[PDB]
Formats: structure tokens, sequence, C-alpha cells
């Protein structure tokens, strides 16, 4: 139901209240703080529709932060990426770097959904009828 | 493939035997004096005639003398030869070359600071001497001394910087060639397959300049030498020959060598504790600077007799005026700043330009530079441009496409434009020599080539073989130039194109020294020998003003880098210091030489990263993307020769740790960018060095393998060994220091050593500061346009902190009518605000309306104070407006700093702000 999550990820987002983070249970959040751009879990999950846990990434500049798994932003995040529905034609993951960068990824996120917020004015059209 | 050392360059050698001969003389007397009763002044300007004693029986010839007092506080000395500006010589050969002495260089160099100050006033006056006032509130002293000729610049009770104090004044007044000193280099001179021709005769002028109590110089890029320049009269740990200034190409340059390299910027600084000035010597030709560190005393002195140490100075070049212009400072950055005013801040660049360069020579397809764009998305590696050398023209001619391995140009630049990239294609001055080719064709039929000592078009070799050159002195040729890159001309081009100036030294593969002849002829009959520092920046100067405009109605900012260069070129695009090697010294060595582009007034500079010639070992290549993430102009190059080593072809785990590094470049863009915008505010460097920034610090002067990043307080020490683990950096002053990546408090000035493994940048953040990021990783910075920021506000010992972030749509001339961002950033007492940098008060074009949709979300306090525990809220006003966002505070632990973080600020990144925390 929110924004970006994978089936298999669904039942974490459920309750009215609270979000609690799925792979550092000991952190939970008011619901309200899923998809709200802030990076609020230590390893991504209350951002599965959003680009804000993306520096959550083993490749990105090292940083300290109490609660991940290794202790710092260089770490795996739970989820796997922002899922792409795409009715019509077939569900994908897409990496949360490539959300709301101005950009339509039609490969995997036939959809637009991708680019949701309009960045820069870009409007993506929904291709998967036609693939 | 040879250079002229410098016994073996005529007017060198005899200035060099001027000074031995001067210098061990009794009582030597410089035979030029001011005659008085000619000297006058006004409205800011001394004017009179030198005479000079050419012989035994007291015969003189008059040498023009001017002498102005500029607003800016900067002074200028000039010293022309009336013969010439009167026609009245008889050249050789006969040769139509220009009798006078080439005096425009002030017009394609000088763009701004010379109003005369009508307050300089004369002071004191008598037969022998006057001394002048001038500059702020009347400190700066000149005094002008007759009989011999010196002068001597003085502020705050003592002289600083002295004309003529050891005598060496020399310009070669013409002369025939007749029958009955040393006369052999005077005429014909043989040297790399070519006799000049040498029509004038001598004609050099040369000057010693004292810099009097500084034991350090700076300047006159480009060497491969350190920061802080050499002594060249020999000597252990010194050099034996002057430093050089010689646009040349030079096939596998070395290092520690005053050889000449691709460009040349005669400018030099001086700096002790707490005072600094400089000079800039401002000529065209051929230039030599012998640097001696002696004694304020010209006489043997007695056992015990204490002098000043002085660092002495000689300057000599080919031809020319004598043109010199003195700066008092008393700060690195007023030197700076004036020069930059005289000579041209920074351009702006295209903002793309900061980001990761991906070169090689060659990409050899349309294809293999489609699969090397799709490769860096695979591997999760950020870059912005992709560059093509000489192998995707026909046959070396520019202006075309080889259309067998490049089909479909447009095609492959479409998809660079899907993620915001660009493409560089090079284009040099060699235009080939063949036919079918309408270029060279309109190059000789509007004359536009340049010419030999008799007239006829100048012919050589270079990549195409046979070729002509374009004559970027002729405005003729300038905008014919303009008419070729335009978008329906120059096919296969189109809007995300820029553009690689290269060869144009000029390099001439089978001329003396691998350049032009010195008689070849230019635009206005200036001989080559007059004019040639400045030749490649005729022709940056030739393509930035081609990229102005492409199609109607388009105006926009140029990116053009330049091998070659003079003084001025920092306002027409980015250098490289050329043809370096894979290889750890010139890892090292290439940190010295960026800086000293830098505080040469041209910051926009790097080296080829993984090194140009050979193959770097896995760890060099890593070292040199964490080196060269701090280079202004960030780009890897490799040499015909190399193997592939587009990043991702590292392996693991060298492929992670070189993202890591691209990735915190690309996070830092919002302050280079920042940066740039400094450096074209008023020229302050994009990386520091300590002399710059800690002039009160005399254990900074001669460092340069540290720097900082324009106003961010971040102090980078790269490392630059083989096999090192560890870093010692030294902390120039008594704030606080963080690691960048950890927190870590680094434990008064002096040196900390810390780990550096192969995976880590030694990066450090000063107390005091509040610098910008973006931390969302994007595939190029077009894709971080819209993304919010983060301030991070490091505190140190007083609680406060000040810093600035400058943004605008990075490619239009919009931000000259106020279309730009620009806020400072201030901490004090428990409040951060945020205001217009300039104080400016309203009318909104496109660009600024969808930056109201751009936030800063996030701000980080490191060093948070212990007061703030427990409080989980911060107030946030602005435009009329409060709201409450969240903060958690981490208190320290172990060796790392408390720091807190608030979430989800929520303010757009144009609007004044308070947030007021505790
Ligand atoms: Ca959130
Ligand atoms: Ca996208």
């Amino acid at each position: 139901l929110p924004r970006g999550v994978g089936p298999e990820f669904a039942k974490y987002y459920t309750s009215q209240g609270t979000f609690t983070c799925i792979g550092t249970p000991s952190i939970t959040l008011s619901s309200s703080q899923i998809n709200d751009n802030s990076c609020d879990c230590p390893d991504g999950s209350d951002e599965p529709g959003t680009a804000a846990c993306a520096h959550l990434d083993r490749l990105s500049p090292e940083q300290p932060l109490p609660g991940s798994l290794t202790g710092t932003t260089n770490t795996t995040s739970t989820l796997p990426g922002f899922w792409c529905a795409n009715e019509g034609h077939i569900g994908s993951y897409i990496p949360f770097m490539y959300v709301n960068d101005g950009v339509c990824d039609y490969e995997l996120c036939c959809d637009g959904s991708d680019e949701y917020a309009h960045a820069g004015g870009v409007q993506c059209e929904n291709r998967c009828a036609a693939i | 493939h040879d250079w002229k050392k410098c016994d073996q360059s005529g007017f060198c050698r005899r200035n060099r035997a001027y000074a031995d001969h001067a210098l061990s003389a009794i009582s030597w007397e410089s035979p030029y004096k001011i005659a008085p009763e000619t000297g006058s002044f006004k409205d800011g300007q001394y004017q009179a005639i030198i005479l000079k004693t050419i012989n035994d029986h007291g015969e003189t010839v008059r040498l023009p003398l001017t002498v102005s007092f500029l607003e800016s506080g900067t002074a200028r000395v000039t010293i022309d030869e009336e013969k010439r500006q009167k026609g009245e010589i008889e050249l050789r050969h006969d040769s139509k070359a220009r009798k006078e002495r080439y005096n425009e260089a002030e017009q394609w160099v000088i763009v701004g600071g010379m109003t005369l100050d009508k307050g300089a006033k004369v002071d004191y006056e008598d037969k022998t001497q006057m001394t002048v006032k001038y500059g702020p509130s009347s400190k700066f002293e000149a005094t002008i001394k007759f009989a011999p000729f010196s002068i001597d610049f003085k502020r705050d009770g003592a002289s600083h910087i002295k004309f003529n104090d050891q005598g060496l004044l020399n310009i070669e007044h013409w002369r025939p060639k007749i029958d009955p000193e040393d006369d052999s280099t005077w005429w014909e001179e043989s040297f790399g397959g070519n006799t000049d021709s040498k029509p004038r005769g001598p004609e050099s002028v040369g000057l010693d300049i004292s810099f009097v109590g500084y034991e350090h110089v700076f300047g006159i890029p480009s060497h491969a030498s350190p920061l802080s320049l050499k002594q060249t009269r020999g000597g252990e740990g010194n050099y034996n020959e002057p430093y050089r200034m010689y646009n040349a190409d030079v096939f596998e340059y070395i290092l520690d060598s005053p050889m000449t390299l691709y460009g040349s910027i005669p400018f030099m600084q001086a700096h002790r504790k707490d005072s600094s000035v400089g000079i800039f010597w401002l000529n065209a030709a051929e230039t030599w600077v012998d640097i001696t560190k002696g004694k304020d005393s010209k006489n043997p002195l007695a056992l015990g007799v204490k002098s000043k140490i002085t660092t002495r100075t000689h300057w000599f070049s080919e031809s020319g005026l004598l043109d010199v212009f003195v700066f008092l400072g008393p700060t690195p950055k007023d030197i700076i700043s004036k020069y930059a005013e005289l000579t041209g801040t920074t351009a702006m660049p295209q903002e793309f330009s900061l980001g990761y360069h991906q070169c090689r020579w060659n990409y050899v397809s349309d294809e293999d530079v489609k699969d090397v764009d799709r490769k860096m998305d695979k591997f999760n590696m950020p870059y912005d441009v992709i560059w093509l050398d000489i192998e995707y023209t026909d046959e070396k001619k520019y202006f075309t496409w080889d259309k067998h391995s490049f089909k479909d140009p447009i095609g492959m630049g479409k998809q660079l434009e899907a993620h915001g990239r660009k493409l560089v294609t090079i284009i040099d001055p060699h235009i080939k020599n063949t036919n079918n080719y309408p270029v060279v064709d309109e190059l000789k039929s509007k004359d536009l080539a340049v010419k030999t000592k008799d007239g006829s078009i100048f012919e050589g070799w270079c990549w195409p073989g046979s070729s002509h050159w374009i004559d970027a002195f002729n405005p003729a040729a300038r905008e014919w130039w303009k008419g070729l890159f335009k978008y329906d001309k120059f096919k296969g081009t189109m809007e995300n194109t820029f553009i690689w100036n290269d060869m144009n030294e000029p390099s001439v593969f089978n001329g003396p020294e691998v350049t032009m002849p010195k008689d070849n002829l230019h635009h206005g009959n200036w001989e080559h020998r007059d004019v040639h520092n400045l030749n490649g920046m005729t022709f940056q100067n030739a393509t930035y003003h081609a990229l102005l405009s492409r199609k109607p109605g388009e105006h926009r900012r140029p990116f053009v880098l330049t091998r070659a260069f003079f003084a001025g070129s920092q306002r027409l695009g980015a250098m490289w210091t050329g043809d370096n090697t894979a290889d750890w010294g010139y890892l090292k060595a290439s940190i010295p030489m960026v800086l000293s582009q830098g505080i040469a007034g041209f910051p926009f500079a790097g080296a080829d990263v993984g090194g140009f010639f050979g193959n770097p070992d896995k760890d060099l290549l890593t070292r040199w993307y964490q080196t060269g993430i701090f280079y202004p102009f960030f780009r890897a190059h490799a040499h015909i020769d190399a193997r592939r080593r587009e990043p991702y072809l590292t392996g693991e785990p060298y492929n992670t740790i070189i993202a890591a590094a691209l990735r915190l470049r690309y996070s830092l863009l919002p302050s280079w960018y920042t940066a740039f915008r400094h450096a074209h505010l008023d020229g302050t460097p994009i990386i520091k060095p300590m002399f710059y920034t800690h002039p009160s610090e005399e254990a900074g002067l001669p460092i340069d393998d540290q720097f900082f990043i324009g106003n961010t307080g971040l102090l980078a020490k790269p490392v630059t060994d083989k096999d090192r683990t560890s870093v010692d950096i030294w902390i120039p002053d008594s704030e606080v220091y963080y690691d960048y990546f950890t927190y870590d408090i680094i434990s008064k000035s002096k040196t900390a050593t810390l780990d550096a493994p192969l995976e880590k940048i030694p990066l450090l953040m000063r107390g005091g500061h509040v610098f910008a990021r973006r931390d969302i990783p994007r595939r190029s910075s077009a894709l971080m346009k819209w993304d919010p920021y983060t301030l991070v506000v490091v505190l140190g010992n007083d609680r406060k902190a000040e810093g600035d972030l400058y943004v605008d749509d990075g490619d239009s001339f919009d931000y000259e009518k106020g279309q730009y961002i620009h806020r400072r950033f201030i901490f004090d007492a428990n409040t951060l605000t945020s205001a217009d940098y300039e104080g400016r008060d309203d009318k909104e074009g496109e660009w600024l309306k969808k930056m109201r949709t751009v936030n800063v979300e996030k701000i980080i306090v490191v060093g948070a104070p212990a007061a703030w525990k427990g409080k989980k809220t911060v107030t946030v006003e602005s435009e009329g407006k409060t709201w409450a966002a969240a903060i958690e505070y981490n208190p320290a632990e172990k060796s790392r700093a408390a720091f807190a973080v608030v979430k989800k600020v929520g303010v757009r990144v144009g609007a004044d702000f308070k947030i007021v925390f505790g």
C-alpha cells in the first residue's frame, strides 16, 4: 500500500499507528514517517517509495549511523529497491537512487511511477501496456 | 624532440652573463639614469626619460619610463625604447616585421584595474630622488632614485620590493650589424633543425627584483616543482638553470625541473609571517627567472654582522616592453584578488564540468562510447562527460568525423543526453593541408594562417601530417572559427557537445623545440618571438567565443579545456598539466602543480587521473582517484599504448573504493560549485594552500601536500605514497578538527597521525564552518539538480560557525541579472540562520520558481553542545511561518564527537530562515 513496497514486504506496512523498522526492529516510528522523505530507519525500510535512504549503500561516503547493523551508512539496505508494479507488463525493483531523478527509467519501471514527484517538471508516460 | 638549455638560448646567456659581471665587479653601477628635468607627475602617473649609457664615449639612448599608481593600490612600471617607438631602426633581410616593441600584451590580458589614483602624491623630491605616497590612506610608498635608476616599494616602515638594487636592469637597445663584448648570439642562431633569421637583433629586457626579508617565493606556473620555488644558481638542493616560461610540448616531462611546460603565468608572490607582496611581469615572449637567496647587503660583511635574508630574482624576456605590476598586499588574498582584477577572475563554469570526466586516447567508435556509458551505470559509478581524442576525426581533419567508426554521432549524443551527460571532442589549431577539405581552403583564401619570416604561409608537421595553423591573433580568424562550430555546420554535434583544445603551444613536430620558428609572422606583423606565450590563449579565446551561441537564440557558458595558457586564461576555461606519467612520484607532484595554478589566478586545473603514460597498478590507480576528487578539474585519461582502465575494470574491492571516491566528489558538488563562485567573484583560489589560509603560521609556508576546499573548512591530505597506511597531517591552528567520515576529534598546531588504509581518504573538518552537500547518489550531476540539501554545521571552540551556498542554473548568463541563490549561513548562540549573501531585495525567472520546491532537509551539527541532550524538537521560522522539526542528539562516545541531526527541516533553499535549537 505505501508506494514502492513489494508484495513480499507488504505485511510490514500495516498498523494504524506505528511502523517498526523491518531489519532493525528496536527502532519504531510513527507511521506518518513512512515515505516522508526523511531516512528514519537505519536499514532504509521506512522509505520504500522515495530516494531518501539511497545513501545507505556500501558505495556511498561512510557516515556514522547509530542503529545501523554496521554502525554506519555503509550498510546493505533491507529493501531490495523501489517496486514498480507495472500493471500490464511485469513487476520489478529499481534502485532507490533512480527514484525522482528526473529520468524516466522505463526498462524496469515501465509504469513511470519512479517519477511520481515530477522532479524539475518531468512527466513520465505509463508504457507498460505497449511493451 | 629536444629543448634549449639556458646556454643555448642566446638572450638567456647574455643576461646571465650580465649578472655574473655586475655581481663580481668593483662597485658596478647600472648605466641607466633618469634625466630628472624630463620628469613629471600628474594624476597618478610619473613620466620621464631614462638615459642608457651605451659605450665609454658617454653616448646615450632614450628609454621612456612610465610609473602608474593605480586606485587599487597596485603600481605599474613600464620602460619602452624611443628609437623603436619612432620607427628609426632598420630590419635585416628586408623583414616586414614590426619595428616597435610589442605592446599588445595588455590588450589580450588586462580587463580591469587600470584606473589611476588621483590621490597619489609626491611627498619628497630633491634632485637625486623622489618618493610618491599611494594606496589606501597613502600607506604605500615608492622611492624612485635617479642615478643610477632604482625603485624601492615600501609599506609598514620598510622596503618590501626593490627594482635594480643589484643593477641588472638590461634593455638591449637596437643596433646595426657592423664590422670592427661577445656578439656571437646577437644575430642568426640555430637549433633543432632551424635557423632563426633574427631581423631585429638583440632586444631583451631584464631586471632584478628583490623581495626584501622574504624567504619563500611562489608562482610562475607551470613547472614540475614545489610550490615554494627553488633557487636556480646551483648548490646542493638547488637547480642550476633558471625557471623558464616558453610554452612547449615536452614529451614525457620529468619531475623536479625548472624546464618549461605547456603554459606560463609570469606572476610571483612572496610570503612571510603576516606579510605578502607580489609582481606580475607582463610579457608574452620567452621568459626566464633566476632565483637566489641572499642577504639585503650587497657587500662582503664582517664576522657577526647580521643581514636580512632576501630573495633576489632576475627576470628576462626575449623582446617586448619591460612592464611589471607591483602588489603590496599585505595578505595573500589581497594579492590574488588585485591580480584577478587586472587579468580576470575565473569564468562561471558549466556546472557539469565539475563532475567526473572519462577519457582516453581513444574511444574507438560510437559503439565503444555507448558501451562505456552503459558500463559506468552497470557498475554504479557516476560520471558526467565522455571524451573523444583525435581518432574520432576523419584522418585528423578537424570538423569531421570518421564515418566508418563514428556512424551515428547524434545517436551517441542523445544516449548521453538521456542521463544529462555530455560529450567533449578535441579540436586543435593545425588544419590539414590536403584537398577536398573546405576548412583549409577557407583558412587559405581568407588569409587566416600563420606566416613565415617572408610572409608565405607557414607549413609544418603535426597529427595530420602536413598542416597550416590558424592565426588566432587575427580577429578575422576568430570570427571565422566561430562560424565553424554552429550545430548546423559542425555536423554531428549538438547541445551537449563541448570542446577540448590541445597542441596550442603551438606544437609543430618538425619545428625547433617542437614549436614554431621565432621569425614566423602573426597578424599585425608581430614576430612569433614577441607573442609566443599568448598563442595558446588566443586559440582558447577563439574556441570560447564559438561556444557562446551555436544556434539562433542560444546564449550559454562555454566549456573549453586547454593545454597551453597564459595570464588571463582563467577567463576562458580549464587547464590540465599535460602528459604526465603513471607513477607514484607524478601523483605526489600533481598536488603542488595544481595548487600553484590556483595561487597564480587560474584554479580550474587538474592532472590526468591514473597518469597519461604507462599502466598504473591497482593501488596507484585507486589512490589517484582519491587525489583526483580534489582537483577542480577531474578527468581520467590514458596514452594510446596504455591498457584500457575505465574505473570498473579495476575489479573488487578497488571498484568499491573508486566508486566511494566518485560519490564523495558528487556529494560535495554544492560546496565545489560555491568555491568556483568565489573564484569568479574575486579570484579566491578553489583549493587553498596553507600560506593562503594561514598567513600567521610560518611553518605552513612551504607546505604543499595538503589544502582546504573553498570556504568549507575541509582539510584534505590525500595519500600519495606506495603502500602507506597512515598519513601525518599538519594541523594549522588551535581550532577543533574532526574526521569527515567518523567525526572523531583529531588530537594547537602540530602533526597528527591518522589511519589511512587504501580504502580511506584523509579529510578533516575544521570547527567554525558550515558547508552544504547532497547525500543522495545519482548517476550524474544533472540528476541531482532537484534533490534536497544537507547542511553540515561544524562547531569549534567558540560555538560559532559560518558558511555559504551558491546555486544557479549552471548553464546560462542569467546570473548576471540576479537569477541565482546565494545563502550565508550563520550559527551562533543556539540559532542557525540563512540570509541572502549580499543582502539583496526584489523578480523571478523560470529556474528560480522551480527552485521553490528544492529544500534544505537535513542539518548535522558536529560538536553539538551537551545542553541539547533530551530536547527532541527545534523550531523553524521562515517567511512568516513557524513549525517544529525533530532533532536527535548523540552523545560523545570514545574518540567520536557529539553530534545532532535535524530531520525533515522542510525549508526551501532560497528562503530566509532561522532555526532555534536547545
Ligand atoms: Ca521516513
Ligand atoms: Ca528515474
